RNA sequence: CAGUACGAAUACGAACCGUGAAAGCGUGGCCUAUCGAUCCUUUAGACUUCGGAGUUUGAAGCUAGAGGUGUCAGAAAAGUUA
RNA sequence: AACAAAGCAUUGCGAUGGUCCUCGCGGAUGCUGACGCAAUGUGAUUUCUGCCCAGUGCUCUGAAUGUCAAAGUGAAGAAAUU
RNA sequence: AGGCGCCGUCAACGAGUCGGGUUGUUUGGGAAUGCAGCCCAAAUCGGGCGGUAGACUCCGUCCAAGGCUAAAUACAGGCGAG
C-alpha cells in the first residue's frame, strides 16, 4: 500500500493552515438597526488597507452610529472606485451608489453588485474576490425572489432580504498578469492556505501517490478517478464530466 | 397497591396516551438539560419505591444522558494491524449495555457517592436516558437506617464500576442460576482459566 | 341498534375479552408484533383487523388505566 | 450421447416386491433449503463477515466428466432405484429415440 | 539430525491423519448425539458372579430352596446401582443354584440359563408403566 | 502394493430374469482393463431417533447411488523488488 | 539530463463548498466566495499540437422494457418454509 | 409481638420488562450459551421454565424485570516468622 498521498494532509496541521493571526479582521457587513435614509449608518472611507487573506483591498470606514447597543465598525469590502472621504450608506433607503449596502428588493435591476447573502442578515458571501461581481438579474417587486447571476453565470433565486453593496469588488485584473518569478509566487503562498510548492504526482516513486513509479514518468492508469474512489485513491480528473478543450460551452444550469 | 401502581402502568406504554405526550414534551427539557442534571423528583416514583427511594438526606436522583449506537474502535485511518478476525470497528458493539456507562459516568462526576440503582427515562434518536439513584454513604441519616446502610461498608465504595450493581449484575448474567448460569456465576474471570 | 350491531359495555366487553384471546395466543407463538399481523390475517379480518390495529397504535389507555385498575382492584379484593 | 430410454424394465432393492418391474429414468438436482446445515455454520460463523470456508465454490474450475446420473422411479409400486458407477459425460434424454435401426432411408 | 523440530518428528500429531498415514482412530463424522443430559447409566451384571457369592453373601436370606439357594435382590448387590438408573441383570456363563433375582431389568437369555428352578423377579421400576398414581410406594435406594 | 486407500479385475452365492433346444452363457464394450475420498447436498428403501403426556411440522441418522477435486492417496488463491 | 519553477489544459466546487484530519465535538475549507479553493496533467520563448470513443476510466439523461437487495405487502400455511 | 390449632381469604410480587425480528460479539452451548445494538412488543390466575416451533389436561418446578447478607477458597506477598 503506501506512505500518504500529500492530499490527506490537507486534513489538520500547522503547515496546511493559512496565518490566520495575520488576516486582518473580520468584514461583516453591519446588520443596521433600522430604517435608513442617510445616516444611521453614515460612513467616511479613511483609509484603504490591503487584505492579505485574498488579496485585494479594504476600505477603512467609520461609522458612528448610536444606541446601546449599537454596533459599528469595521473594514468593510472595497468596491472599485471607493475612495477616502466617500460616504457609504448600509441599509434599506440607502441611496443607489456604488459602494453603498442594502437588501437586494432596494437594488435596481440591471445593477452589479458584490457581497451578496445566501441567508439574510449572514451579511454577504457571493461576489468577494478580485474583480467579481454578480449581476442582479430580476426582482420585479419580487415579494418572493431576487434572481441574481453570479460570477460563473449560474443563475440563483435569493430572498430579496439578501443585502449585497452595489458596484464590482476592487482589484479586478488581477488574474491577468503573469506572476514572473518562483518567488513572486512563494511569498503569495505564504500568506495563504497552501502546502507549495508542488510536486507532480507522476515525478514521485510509487508509494506517495498512485501516478508514480515507473522508470519514465506517466499515469499507468487513466487519470480520470473515480467519485465512488475513496480519499487516496481519488486523484487526477476526479469524475470528469469531458476533457481537452473542444466542444463545450460554460455552465448551463436549469431553474 | 397504592397510586405507585398507575404511572408503573402508564410507563410501560411509552408510546400511548399521556405518556407519549408528557415524555415527548419532557425531552424538550431533556435535550436542553446536559449529560449531568441533577434533579430533586424521580420521574418513575414507582421505579424509585421499587429500586431503592426513600426521601431522606443523602439520596439524590440524578438523569444521565448517553449515545444511541454500538462503539467505534481506535485507529480508523492508521488501522490495525492485525489479521481480520479482530478486525473491527462499528462491527463490535460493546458488552456493557447503555445502562452501565451512565452508571459510570455518573459515579465518576458525584465522586463522593455511591451509585445504588438506576433506571430507564427514554430515548429519541441519539439519546438514551437514564435516572439514576446515588446515595451519600457519610452522613448520618444513611448510617441510621438499617435498609440502606449496607451501602456504608468500605468494600462497597465505587460499586458500579466494578459491576455490583443490579445493571452490572445483569449484564454479567447472574440474572438466572443453574443450568447456563455456569459460565457467569461467580464472576466472567472465576476459574482463570484452569 | 348500529354500532355495532348490538349491546354496548358487554360489547366493549367482548371485543375486550376477544384482545387477550387473540394477544395470549398471539404470545404463544411469539414476537408479539409479527404474530399480531399473522394471527389477524390467517382468519378472516374485519372487526378484528380495525380492533388490532388501534392496538398496535395508541391506542386506547386512559380507558385501559381505568379497566385495569378496576380488575387489579377487584383482583385484590 | 447416450440414447438411454426413460422408461426401462429392471429388478427392486426395496423389500416389499423384491422382483423385477417397470421403471422410469430422470436426471436429478435440488439442493436444500431451511437451513440446519452447514448453511447455518455459515450463517453464525460469519464472525467478521467471513465466508470462509463456504467457499470451496470455486477453484476456477473446469474438468467435465461423469457417471450415469440417475433415478429411476418404478410405475406399478412407488420403490424404485438408482444404479452404480461406470463412465459419462453430459447425457442426452428427452424422451430418447432412438439412433434408430435401419435405414434404406 | 534434530532441532527436535526437524528429526522429531515434527510438532503437534499431524500430518498423520490427513496425507502421511497410521494411526489415531482418524477421520471422524459419524453419528454423535443425545447431549450430557438425557444420558447414562444403567448397571448390568451377569448372574454368575452373584452366583460366585451366593454362599459367602450370607447378608441375603435363604428362604423355601434350600440353603445355599437364596433369593436376593440384585439391586442390593450392585455397586453404583443408586446413581444408575436402573439394574439389569445379563445372562453369561452358568447358574448351578436355585435363586431368586429380583432386578430391575433382565435378560431374556437371562432367566432362561438360570431356570434351574428360580423365581425371576421384576422389580417395580422394571415395567416401568407401573403406577407412581400421585400415592405412594415404591422406591429406588440411595447411598454413596 | 510383497502389508496402504479409491479404482479395477477375476469367481461366487443369494435374489431375479432372458435367450437359448438346453446344457449353458450373461458378474458392461476381442483381449490384454478404460479414473475421484472428505464435509455438504441429492435422492432411494425401510427403519431408528430429537429429554412430563400428547399431537403436527422439520430436524438428527443407518445403508446405497449421483453432484468439485486432471496440484488426479483430494488447499478456497496473482506478481515485482535493481 | 532528476525535482521545482513561471507559462499552457482538463476537472470537481453555489457554501453548513467539494476536499483533508476526526468516533465525535470540531477543525482545516474560510472569518473565504468560481478573477476564488481543491484535484491533476505538461513545463520559458517561437512555430505548433493531426487521426481514433473499439477496450478501459468517467460522466449524462432515463416519469419506459429485460436484470437489480432488504423491509413492509400478497399466496400455501398452526409457524416457519417455498 | 411471636408460635400452635381452627377459620374463610388475599394485596406490598419490580415493563420498553417477558417475548420476536434485523445486525454483531462471545460461548462446549449445538434451531438450543450469554451479552450488545436497531426496530417491535404482553399478561396481571396471570406468568415464567423443563436444551427447535404449534392444541389440551396437566405434570413437575418456580415467581423475573429489586436488595442485602457472616463463614469456607485466593494472595509467583507489601508486613512478621518458620
Amino acid at each position: 500500500m503506501g506512505r500518504v498521498i500529500r492530499a490527506q494532509r490537507k486534513g489538520a496541521g500547522s503547515v496546511f493552515k493559512s496565518h490566520t493571526h495575520h488576516r486582518k479582521g473580520p468584514a461583516r457587513f453591519r446588520s443596521l438597526d433600522f430604517g435608513e435614509r442617510n445616516g444611521y449608518l453614515k460612513g467616511v472611507v479613511t483609509d484603504i488597507i490591503h487584505d492579505p487573506g485574498r488579496g485585494a483591498p479594504l476600505a477603512k470606514v467609520t461609522f458612528r452610529h448610536p444606541f446601546r447597543y449599537k454596533h459599528q465598525k469595521e473594514l468593510f469590502v472595497a468596491a472599485e472606485g471607493m475612495y477616502t472621504g466617500q460616504f457609504v450608506y448600509c441599509g434599506r433607503r440607502a441611496t443607489l451608489s456604488i459602494g453603498n449596502v442594502l437588501p437586494i428588493r432596494s437594488v435596481p435591476e440591471g445593477a452589479v453588485v458584490c457581497n451578496v447573502e445566501h441567508h439574510v442578515g449572514d451579511r454577504g458571501v457571493f461576489a468577494r474576490a478580485s474583480g467579481d461581481y454578480a449581476i442582479v438579474i430580476s426582482h420585479n417587486p419580487d415579494n418572493g425572489t431576487s434572481r441574481i447571476k453570479l460570477p460563473s453565470g449560474a443563475k440563483k433565486i435569493v430572498p430579496s432580504s439578501c443585502r449585497a453593496m452595489i458596484g464590482q469588488v476592487a482589484g479586478g485584473g488581477r488574474t491577468e498578469k503573469p506572476m514572473l518569478k518562483a518567488g513572486n509566487a512563494y511569498h503569495k503562498y505564504r500568506v495563504k492556505r497552501n502546502c507549495w510548492p508542488k510536486v507532480r504526482g507522476v515525478a514521485m516513486n510509487p508509494v506517495e501517490h498512485p501516478h508514480g513509479g515507473g522508470n519514465h514518468q506517466h499515469i499507468g492508469h487513466a487519470s480520470t478517478v473515480r467519485r465512488d474512489a475513496p480519499p487516496g485513491q481519488k486523484v487526477g480528473l476526479i469524475a470528469a464530466r469531458r476533457t481537452g478543450r473542444l466542444r463545450g460551452q460554460a455552465a448551463a444550469t436549469a431553474a | 397497591m397504592g397510586a405507585y401502581k398507575y404511572v408503573s402502568e402508564l410507563w410501560r406504554r411509552k408510546q400511548s396516551d399521556v405518556m407519549r405526550f408528557v415524555q415527548r414534551v419532557r425531552c424538550w427539557e431533556y435535550r436542553q438539560q446536559p449529560a449531568i442534571v441533577r434533579l430533586t423528583r424521580p420521574t418513575r416514583p414507582d421505579k424509585a419505591r421499587r429500586l431503592g427511594y426513600k426521601a431522606k438526606q443523602g439520596y439524590v436522583v440524578y438523569r444521565v444522558r448517553v449515545r444511541r449506537g454500538g462503539r467505534k474502535r481506535p485507529v480508523p485511518k492508521g488501522i490495525v494491524y492485525g489479521k481480520p478476525k479482530h478486525q473491527g470497528i462499528t462491527q463490535l458493539k460493546f458488552q456493557r449495555n447503555k445502562r452501565s456507562v451512565a452508571e459510570e459516568r455518573a459515579g465518576r462526576k458525584l465522586g463522593g457517592l455511591r451509585v445504588l440503582n438506576s433506571y430507564w427515562v427514554n430515548e429519541d434518536s441519539t439519546y438514551k436516558y437514564f435516572e439514576i439513584i446515588l446515595v451519600d454513604v457519610a452522613h448520618s441519616a444513611i448510617r441510621n437506617d438499617p435498609r440502606i446502610n449496607w451501602l456504608c461498608k468500605p468494600v462497597h465504595k465505587h460499586r458500579e464500576l466494578r459491576g455490583l450493581t443490579s445493571a452490572g449484575k445483569k449484564y454479567r448474567g447472574l440474572r438466572g442460576k443453574g443450568h447456563t448460569h455456569h459460565k457467569a456465576r461467580p464472576s466472567r474471570r472465576a476459574t482463570w482459566k484452569r | 341498534g348500529t354500532k355495532r350491531v348490538h349491546f354496548v359495555r358487554n360489547l366493549i366487553r367482548e371485543v375486550a375479552g376477544f384482545a387477550p384471546y387473540e394477544k395470549r395466543i398471539t404470545e404463544l407463538l411469539k414476537v408479539g408484533k409479527d404474530k399480531r399481523a399473522l394471527k389477524v390475517a390467517k382468519r378472516k379480518l374485519g372487526t378484528h383487523k380495525r380492533a388490532k390495529k388501534k392496538r398496535e397504535e395508541m391506542s386506547s389507555v386512559l380507558r385501559k388505566m381505568r379497566s385495569a385498575g378496576g380488575g387489579a382492584g377487584d383482583k385484590k379484593k | 450421447m447416450v440414447n438411454v430410454p426413460k422408461t426401462k424394465k429392471t429388478y427392486c432393492k426395496n423389500k416389499e416386491c423384491r422382483k423385477h418391474t417397470l421403471h422410469k429414468v430422470t436426471q436429478y438436482k435440488k439442493g436444500k433449503d431451511s437451513l440446519s446445515a452447514q448453511g447455518k455454520r455459515r450463517y453464525d460463523r460469519k464472525q467478521s463477515g467471513y465466508g470462509g470456508q463456504t467457499k470451496p465454490v470455486f477453484h476456477k474450475k473446469a474438468k467435465t466428466t461423469k457417471k450415469i446420473v440417475l433415478k429411476l422411479q418404478c410405475q406399478s409400486c412407488k420403490h424404485y432405484s438408482q444404479h452404480p458407477i461406470k463412465r459419462c459425460k453430459h447425457f442426452e434424454i428427452g424422451g430418447d429415440k432412438k439412433g434408430k435401426g435401419t435405414s434404406l432411408f | 539430525m534434530t532441532t527436535r523440530f526437524k528429526k522429531n518428528r515434527k510438532k503437534r500429531g499431524h500430518v498423520s491423519a490427513g496425507h502421511g498415514r497410521i494411526g489415531k482412530h482418524r477421520k471422524h463424522p459419524g453419528g454423535r448425539g443425545n447431549a450430557g443430559g438425557m444420558h447414562h447409566h444403567r448397571i448390568l451384571f451377569d448372574k454368575y458372579h452373584p452366583g460366585y457369592f451366593g454362599k459367602v453373601g450370607m447378608r441375603y436370606f435363604h428362604r423355601l430352596s434350600n440353603r445355599f439357594h437364596c433369593p436376593a435382590v440384585n439391586v442390593e448387590r450392585l455397586w453404583s446401582m443408586v446413581p444408575a438408573e436402573a439394574g439389569a441383570g445379563a445372562g453369561k456363563a452358568p447358574v448351578i443354584d436355585v435363586t431368586q433375582f429380583g432386578y430391575t431389568k433382565v435378560l431374556g437369555k437371562g432367566m432362561l440359563p438360570p431356570e434351574r428352578p428360580i423365581v425371576v423377579k421384576a422389580k417395580l421400576i422394571s415395567k416401568v408403566a407401573e403406577k407412581k398414581i400421585k400415592a405412594a410406594g415404591g422406591a429406588v435406594l440411595l447411598t454413596a
